[PDB]
Formats: structure tokens, C-alpha cells, sequence
């Protein structure tokens, strides 16, 4: 389910001021540096991560100052932040727990996963705790399908899950240190066979200088 | 240059790179459509235009790939038979079953396609159901039910192609996409209205209508816009007494398929506040009378009170038909006055452009010219409000060309970038002999487009002194190929009174009227007409002129009549009865015949064939309907009228002012409506709905 309508709410309405930063304004002028000057539109889905950055959701202010920045009408910067999903439309908790359910992380176990999360925090996905600290959501296949059952927390992946692990890790987000992303307690390094690599095992590569043709 | 192809065996010719649609239309062949528009830009979404072609493995959509030299093309075989049948169960997948309730039945382009190129039965029953989307509040004017929507987009092409309200949007994504504002707003444009016409379903439908007919009960009438001198051209729908909409009708070098919604709302003015019986004025109250007992008072107000010569004056307003102007000065002059006057500002006194020849006051690089622009000049004029479809074809000449647009006047909230350099005359004499003067001097197609606001100023003179030099002393504004002087008429009746010599002389200029008769006449100021004068109001609608008068004598609306109406391109154009006229009202050129009788003359005509012979004699263009005539005097026009006797005038420094402060309420008809009045509380700058915080 997708939500396309807007209704106006006290700490959700255009009256909200917004502005970016000094440092976000700097980087936003970065950014329309990155393409031609009359096609600056093509800077809003970046400005308006810089703004989901700032503030921590895409509010209607935001997407209404960007569409001032690029001299677009609010509609079409209001299409694109509905149209991408990772620009959160409400506001959110500290940590954005997003867990794969798509048919590699099912196979590999992500059901366990999910039940450990929503019985740990007693919530379901889309919703958010009373700390304001996880919120939940299922999502679609997020690049680490070899490194299943996966998850990702605010923009960092924890791979090759288990419910303990699971549990544990959200205790530590709670309250103290998180542990470093990849794969959990380094049962593995990145896409490398757990039992160890069968490939790449010199200490030295092969120099492509040293095998080159007859040409060149 | 021309290629050639085969349709379904037959071998037709069109132009390169054009779509295949177009050529299975020049060839006779019918295909569907849904998102495909011939005005609005190609997009594929609805997949029902597909065919089969030798060349592509798949079928290809006939809207979007481009027609090429030897395809051959079959709209006939069981894949497309297949595919339109797969496309329309998928539509009707999720679509409601409010085919009742929903008032595009009849005139519905799924139901006839279903019927047509679909399915007799679905095979959808799933038990979970279909989907289902909350209603839109984008204004008074457009009623949502957007559980119909197919996603089209024609509603959003042209919102942000055509009208430059970029408000209406498509948010969200997949099954869950969305037409409409994100959040609540108004879909603020003088061009809504055609979004109705253009979505082939009914989830955006006229509000006022809602529920009213169906297609089968109404007459259609093929008749003309009144309401702006675009004279677009509109389909009355009927039923018995009543009329219920107004939809437009193709003319390609008028309107393209567009009407304004004052054209198109407005006429629920016409059942409500009508004249339907004459009244004579007893003292504060009306009284109802009969037309002998009014006529009568007439008479006997003019021989009572005896005006001598000018001391009859007679005015006319917007929606006045030619025949009707025609009969009043006729019967005017028979009374000894040549006190024809209009109800504009400074009516009283003729036009400082001249009515010597056409070109004077005409839009002389006509409609489908402004397709052919690269430099415009607007002096005094929003063509927004006025003629505002003319404004849309600015836009898209603007949108596909090289157009460079000024204007001196009233800073214009323009669907397109305008140039703004000043609103004064000064400013004007500026621009023409600096920057944008040399821009107007390299074109090849240069307009200057003047408004009837400056005609409503003392100091016109001197605009048009200017204007004139300028044009005469730059070949590319006036050539033997092509002329851009235009000047933009807002009323529906200027163009046609000017032909016929519907002005008063200097001499009736400074008298103080008598009698004053005004035939649609409802801009007067009370200041206009002396306390003391006896006064005859005629017209359909009792909104300010008929609340003066001292006897109301009820007439025919521009729905009741078949009337000749001169638009500013100089097109007679004939509109058609829709409709009798109510209660006890006439036609009105009848009534200026019988009272004429009633008085101590009398018109030598007696039915409409010798109205017709009448307008020949007057004026021969009056009867030459729907053809725009050239003009051989361009430069006589320039030398003789604009230039040569404003010389004498001054200019002002009072700044241009806008001349439409309300594009609703602007006549009789617009004020007597609720729509218009509705329309005009919201659609207000000052409203929050109307305005985005970009
Ligand atoms: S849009 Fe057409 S098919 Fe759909 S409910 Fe209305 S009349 Fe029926
Ligand atoms: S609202 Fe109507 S016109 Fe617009 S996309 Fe939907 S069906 Fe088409
Ligand atoms: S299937 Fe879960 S990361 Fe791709
Ligand atoms: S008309 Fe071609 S896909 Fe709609």
C-alpha cells in the first residue's frame, strides 16, 4: 500500500518554515553543479534526500522549498516524492528497520526474523514505537540476497541473520554501541563461501600490465 | 514531404514522421483510443490502439510509432482482436459498476468500446474486490468521482500543456496512482471546463449539471459563444424549455475545440432573474403591463416629452445581436438622431481607431495567424480574461516556436513569459523606438495586439497615433502578405456595431439625452443616463440596466434567437435557436419593428429575409457567414484614421489599468448566475486553494 493523498496537520502544513542549512545549502549547490544549468529539475530527488537528511522526513515544506530552489511547480516535486519510496512521507523513529521478504531471505528465513523483531517491539510493520525509536517496514529485495536473511538500519546492512542475533542487535541499538554492518558476529566477511573462499587465494594479483597484446 | 504506406490493403499518404494513427484516420480506419488526443501530446498509456505491423514481432501502439515509407499495416487479424479485448478486461478490472449513477453514460467512450472491441462477459469475481480512490475537491466547477479514472492522462496534459495549471498531477505509484492536487487545491484556470469534455469517462464531470439529463433527452443546436468576441463556436443542449449545457464544437480557426467556463457555466443565467412579462415604472415599485400598455407609454413618453433631434439616444450592450442594433439605429435615425452610442466607458464618444474601414478595429492577423507569430506585443490587454482561448494559442505557439512576447499594461499572471517593460504611455513610445521595437522590425510575422480598454480611455488617441506611426513606418507589421495590427474586442457586439456605424457624431456627443432606449445595455453608471430622461430597457436578465429604467421590455437571449454575431477576427458568424424565448418575451429587432409603429415611423421590414437584405445593404460581410475576408486599404487605414486626427491628443500618466476586474461576472447573464458567483468567492488570488507556495 501506498499513500498519494496529503491532509494538512499541525507539524505537517506548507505554513511550516524549512530551509537548508548552510552546509546543506553548500552541498545542494554541489549537487546542481552536477548537471546542465536549464535542467536543474534534475537535482530534486537529491535535494530532497539533503532535506529528508536535514529534517528527518520528506514533509510538504520541504518539497515545497525545493520546488522554489528549482523553479518547478510543487506538483511535479510532490510526484516524485510519492513516486520513490524511500522518501518517508511521515515522520519517523531513530532507526528505520527495513527487512527483506522476498523469496531468497523467505528461503534463507526472514520469517523468523520478522517475528523476532515485531515480538521483541510489540509492533507491526508500517507502525512505530512509543520510544520513537524503530519503525518498521517489509521491504522488496535490497541488494544482499547472497548474505540472506538480511536487514538494513538507517542506511547500514546487517546480513546473514538469525533471531538471536536479531534480538540482540536491536538491544544494543536501544541503548549503547551498534555493531559494525555485514555479515553477523563475521560467520563470513562479504560474498565469499562461509566455509572459505575456493577462488581468489594468492597474496599478490595478476598484473593485466603483464598479459597484454601483441598491439597497444 | 508525403510518404506512402498500406492500411488494411488500401494505400494512403501522409507526411513524414507522423503517427500511425493519423494515417489510419486519413485512410477511414477506425482505431481505438482512449489517452490519444489530437490536441493534447501522445502519450501510450492506454495500450487499446495497438496493431500489427510486418516490420515489429509485437503489436505496436498506433498513437506513438512514427509512420514510415512501405509499412504495411492490419487492424483486422485475432492479434489485435485479442489485444483489445485483454487491454479492455484489464480496464474493467477494477472500474465501478456506476454506469446509473454516472452521468457520461450514454456518451461514454468505455461503454461503446467494451461494446465494440471487448468482452461480452468478465471473469472477475475475486472475493477480495476491486479497488476503490477517494474523492478530489479541485473547485465548484469539476465534480470527482475518481473511482473512474482509467489513468488516461488527458486531464493532466492539458491542465500543464494547453491552460499552464500545473497543479493537477499524477501522485503515487502502481495500482495506487492518483490523479489530482497531493493536497487540496483548486484546479484555478478560465479553461477548466474542458478537462469535462476530454476525459472519456466520468471521473471529472460538470458539477452544476450533475444529475440534470442524459444524452439521449437533449436537442443538440450548432450556435456561437456569446460571452467574448472569440465567437466560439458551441453545442447547446436542450431539453424542452430548458437549457442544459453548453459543450464546444470544432472550428479550427476560432477555438480548436476549446470554450472558456464562463461559456460554459454560465448558463444558469438564463432560468433564473429573466424578464419574462413588461413592467412600467409607477414610482419606487414595477408594475407588470402588457406590450400595448407599454408600447403605448413609449409613445406617449416621446411625444410628451419631445426630443429634439440627438436628444434620442440610444445604446447598446454586450450580447446584442446585429439585426437588433441594425433595427434601433435605423429607427433611431428615423426619429431624427444620431445618437447610437455604446455602453462602454466612453461610449458617448466614437472611437478615436475609426470606423472608416475594418481593419481599424479587427483582429487582422487572424486566429490561426497567431500560429504563425515570432514577436507579440500586448498593449492593455490580459488575454487571459479576455478571449482566453486566444491566450492558449499564444501558449502553444509560444511552446513550439521562437515567440518573443512583451506587453505594456497591468502586470499579467500569463501562462507564459511575457516581458513585462511598463504600463504607461511613455513606457510604450520606450519600447517602440528601443529594444523591443528592433525585436518587432527583424520579424516575419510581428503582431501588436491592442485591447478595447484603450478605446475606454480619454487619452486613446494618443496610443493609437503611436501604434499607427509604428506600423506604417515598419514594413513587417503591415506588408502586402501580412498585417499585425490587431485589436482584441472583449464584447461580443463592438465589431458588428462598428460595421454597421453603430456611433454617434460630435454633435450628439455633447448633448444631454431625453430619451435614452438601452438594448442590453447593463455597464451604465447612473451617471451616464439624467434623472430626468425616460428610459427603455430591453433585454433577458434584470441584473443593473432594467433596475433604472422607467418601462422593461422583455427580449430573447442569445439561446432564443437565430442572430448574426460579428467576432473580432471580422467573421459573421449565425448562431441557431435552441430554445423559444420565455413567458412573454420577443425577438427583439420585433419589438423595435412594433414600436416603431407605435412611434410616427416605421422599418420597411417585416420578416427576417428582409432583415437579411437589410444587413446586405449595410454592410455585405454580415451575410458572408464564417469567412474571413482580407482587406485591400491597410495603409489607407493606418494613414486616414489612427494617425491623422489624434495627433491633437495628449497622452495621460495615469497608469494602465486592467479592464475585466472579474473574468465572472462580466454581463448580464454571468451576473445572474450562481455558478459564476460561486466561481468567483473561490478562484480568488486570496484564497489558500489557489495559490501554490513554490
Ligand atoms: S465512466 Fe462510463 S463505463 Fe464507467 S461507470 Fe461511467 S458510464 Fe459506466
Ligand atoms: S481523471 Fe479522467 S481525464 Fe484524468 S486521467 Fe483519469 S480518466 Fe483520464
Ligand atoms: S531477497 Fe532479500 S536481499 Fe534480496
Ligand atoms: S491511444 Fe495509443 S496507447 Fe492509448
Amino acid at each position: 500500500h501506498i499513500v498519494s493523498v496529503h491532509r494538512n496537520t499541525e507539524n505537517n502544513n506548507p505554513s511550516i518554515p524549512f530551509e537548508f542549512s548552510p552546509e546543506n545549502m553548500k552541498r545542494a549547490e554541489e549537487v546542481i553543479a552536477k548537471y546542465p544549468p536549464q535542467y536543474k529539475k534534475a537535482a530534486v530527488m537529491p535535494l530532497l534526500d539533503i532535506g529528508q537528511r536535514q529534517l528527518g522526513y520528506t514533509s510538504i515544506s520541504v518539497m515545497n522549498y525545493v520546488a522554489k530552489l528549482l523553479e518547478m511547480p510543487p506538483m511535479r516535486v510532490y510526484e516524485v516524492a510519492t513516486f520513490y519510496t524511500m522518501y518517508n512521507r511521515t515522520p519517523m523513529g531513530r532507526y528505520h528497520l527495513q527487512i527483506c521478504t522476498t523469496t531468497p531471505c523467505q528461503l534463507c528465513g526472514s520469517d523468523g526474523i520478522m517475528e523476532a523483531v515485531q515480538n521483541t517491539l510489540n509492533i507491526k510493520p508500517g507502525e512505530t514505537t512509543k520510544d520513537n525509536l524503530f519503525t518498521l517496514s517489509e521491504v522488496e529485495c535490497l541488494g544482499a540476497c547472497v548474505n540472506a536473511p538480511m536487514m538494513a538500519i538507517n542506511d547500514d546492512y546487517y546480513e546473514d541473520l538469525t533471531p538471536e542475533g536479531t534480538v540482540k542487535l536491536l538491544e544494543d541499538c536501544k541503548a549503547g554501541k551498534m555493531p559494525t554492518p555485514g555479515p553477523e558476529n563475521h560467520v563470513r566477511r562479504d560474498c565469499e563461501p562461509a566455509s572459505g573462499q575456493k577462488v581468489l587465494l594468492s597474496k599478490e594479483p595478476h598484473n593485466v600490465a603483464d598479459f597484454l597484446q601483441e598491439g597497444i | 514531404a508525403e510518404i506512402e504506406l498500406t492500411i488494411d490493403g488500401h494505400k494512403v499518404s501522409i507526411e513524414a514522421g507522423s503517427a500511425l494513427i493519423q494515417a489510419c484516420e486519413k485512410a477511414g480506419v477506425t482505431v481505438p483510443r482512449y489517452c490519444y488526443h489530437d490536441k493534447l501530446a501522445i502519450a501510450g498509456n492506454c495500450r487499446m490502439c495497438l496493431v500489427d505491423v510486418e516490420r515489429a514481432p509485437k503489436p505496436v501502439a498506433s498513437c506513438a510509432y512514427p509512420v514510415a515509407p512501405g509499412m504495411v499495416v492490419r487492424t483486422d487479424t485475432e492479434r489485435v482482436k485479442q489485444a483489445r479485448e485483454n487491454v479492455m478486461e484489464m480496464m474493467l478490472q477494477n472500474h465501478p459498476l456506476d454506469c446509473p449513477v454516472c452521468d457520461q453514460g450514454g456518451e461514454c467512450d468505455l461503454q461503446d468500446q467494451s461494446m465494440r472491441y471487448g468482452r461480452d462477459r468478465g471473469r472477475f469475481t475475486e472475493i477480495t474486490g476491486k479497488r476503490s480512490t477517494e474523492d478530489k475537491n479541485i473547485g465548484p466547477l469539476v465534480k470527482t468521482s475518481m473511482n473512474r479514472c482509467i489513468h488516461c492522462t488527458r486531464c493532466v496534459r492539458f491542465a500543464n500543456d494547453i491552460a499552464g495549471a500545473p497543479e493537477l498531477g499524477s501522485s503515487g505509484r502502481g495500482n495506487d496512482m492518483q490523479i489530482g492536487t497531493y493536497l487540496e487545491k483548486n484546479l484555478n484556470t478560465e479553461l477548466s471546463g474542458n478537462v469535462i469534455d476530454l476525459c472519456p469517462v466520468g471521473a471529472l464531470t460538470n458539477k452544476p449539471y450533475a444529475f440534470r439529463a442524459r444524452p439521449w433527452e437533449l436537442k443538440k443546436t450548432e450556435s456561437i459563444d456569446v460571452m467574448d468576441a472569440v465567437g466560439s463556436n458551441i453545442r447547446i443542449d436542450s431539453k424542452g424549455v430548458e437549457v442544459m449545457r453548453v459543450i464546444p464544437r470544432v472550428h479550427e480557426d476560432v477555438n480548436e475545440e476549446w470554450i472558456n467556463d464562463k461559456s460554459r457555466f454560465a448558463c444558469d443565467g438564463l432560468k433564473t432573474q429573466r424578464l419574462t412579462t413588461p413592467l412600467i415604472r409607477v414610482g419606487d415599485k414595477f408594475v407588470n403591463a402588457t406590450w400595448d400598455d407599454a408600447l403605448s407609454t413609449i409613445a406617449k413618453a416621446y411625444q410628451q416629452k419631445a426630443p429634439k433631434g440627438d436628444e434620442f439616444k440610444a445604446v447598446a450592450g454586450a450580447l446584442v445581436e446585429v439585426e437588433s442594433m441594425v433595427a434601433l439605429k435605423d429607427m433611431t435615425n428615423a426619429l431624427g438622431s444620431e445618437n447610437t452610442t455604446t455602453d462602454t466607458p466612453n461610449g458617448n464618444s466614437a472611437p478615436a481607431h475609426g470606423i472608416t474601414f475594418r481593419s481599424n478595429y479587427l483582429f487582422n492577423s487572424s486566429i490561426a495567424g497567431i500560429e504563425d507569430a515570432d514577436a507579440i506585443l500586448l498593449v492593455g490587454t490580459n488575454p487571459r480574461r479576455e478571449a482566453a482561448v486566444m491566450n492558449a494559442r499564444i501558449r502553444k505557439a509560444w511552446l513550439r516556436q521562437e515567440l518573443e512576447i512583451a506587453s505594456v499594461g497591468p502586470t499579467l499572471d500569463a501562462t507564459f513569459d511575457v516581458a513585462e517593460l511598463g504600463n504607461t504611455h511613455a513606457d510604450l513610445e520606450k519600447a517602440l523606438s528601443g529594444e523591443f521595437g528592433e525585436v518587432l522590425k527583424n520579424a516575419k510575422n510581428p503582431l501588436i495586439i491592442v485591447g478595447s480598454g484603450i478605446t475606454d480611455r480619454e487619452d486613446a488617441g494618443a496610443f493609437f497615433n503611436t501604434i499607427g506611426k509604428f506600423v506604417e513606418s515598419t514594413p513587417s507589421v503591415l506588408n502586402e502578405n501580412w498585417n499585425g495590427y490587431n485589436v482584441l474586442q472583449r464584447s461580443a457586439s463592438r465589431a458588428g456595431a462598428y460595421d454597421i456605424g453603430f456611433t454617434p457624431s460630435d454633435e450628439a456627443s455633447k448633448t444631454t439625452p431625453k430619451m435614452v432606449w438601452l438594448l442590453g445595455a447593463d455597464e451604465v453608471a447612473a451617471s451616464d443616463i439624467p434623472a430626468d430622461a425616460f428610459v427603455v430597457y430591453q433585454g433577458h436578465n434584470g441584473d443593473v440596466g432594467a433596475q433604472f429604467a422607467d418601462v422593461v421590455l422583455p427580449g430573447a437571449a442569445y439561446t432564443e434567437k437565430a442572430g448574426t454575431y460579428v467576432n473580432t477576427e471580422g467573421r459573421s458568424q449565425i448562431s441557431r435557436a435552441a430554445t423559444g424565448p420565455p413567458g412573454g418575451a420577443r425577438e427583439d429587432w420585433k419589438i423595435l419593428r412594433a414600436v416603431s409603429e407605435y412611434l410616427g415611423v416605421a422599418l420597411p421590414y417585416e420578416d427576417a429575409y428582409e432583415v437579411r437584405d437589410r444587413l446586405a445593404e449595410i454592410s455585405p460581410s454580415l451575410v458572408r457567414y464564417d469567412l474571413v475576408e482580407p482587406t485591400v486599404f491597410g495603409d489607407v487605414a493606418v494613414q486616414h484614421s489612427l494617425v491623422g486626427p489624434n495627433g491633437s491628443v495628449t497622452p495621460s500618466s495615469a497608469p494602465l489599468t486592467e479592464t475585466i476586474e472579474n473574468f465572472y461576472m462580466t454581463d448580464s447573464i454571468s451576473r445572474s448566475s450562481p455558478t459564476m458567483a460561486k466561481s468567483s468567492i473561490a478562484f480568488n488570488k486570496d484564497n489558500k486553494k489557489n495559490q501554490a507556495f513554490a
